[PDB]
């Protein structure tokens, strides 16, 4: 036997209120894509933002 | 998950208890029209609610 | 790494209630501002993580 | 945290009637000088002297 897969349950998360204005809550599908220096392209739900 | 409710009606009591405050408060000043706040739950979209 | 992690998340926890501890403490500081900090797992993008 | 302070504040004194001829108040920010039992300099605030 050996394991071979990759799963993540994309339910939403339990949204919580935080009150910045930049603290930015996802729901449904998806990520949000970012991009880094190099031009790297990446898709991302961490809603902390600066 | 019910914590996450269950903290959430906290903040919310506590919010409550803090414009109720604020109408007492300043009860006496003339012009002073009261202020109230409303609830909500966070579309659910599951078994839970969210609170 | 099951063992780093373990540790890791412990001291992550103690950084959160610390956090929280010089919050509290400083709570009767003059116009103080809290704090919070953000965390992460070493997502190499294997499976989900490694610490 | 550390805690490094002690300070006296030095606000208002409600001024209220006696009519004893050697009773005082010093209306805003004065002092009285003293020497000590043998000369050490003091300086007071209370009202109160025969």
């Amino acid at each position: 036997v050996k394991v071979a897969g990759i799963t993540q349950d994309f339910t939403d998360g339990t949204t919580t209120n935080t009150g910045r204005g930049l603290d930015v809550a996802i729901s449904q599908n998806g990520f949000f894509r970012l991009v880094d220096s190099n031009g790297s392209v990446f898709y991302s739900r961490n809603g902390q933002f600066k | 998950m019910s914590f996450s409710q269950a903290v959430s009606g906290l903040n919310a009591a506590a919010t409550n208890l803090d414009v109720i405050g604020n109408n007492i408060a300043n009860s006496a000043t003339y012009g002073f029209k009261s202020g109230t706040a409303s609830f909500a739950d966070m579309f659910a979209g599951s078994k839970v609610g969210l609170g």
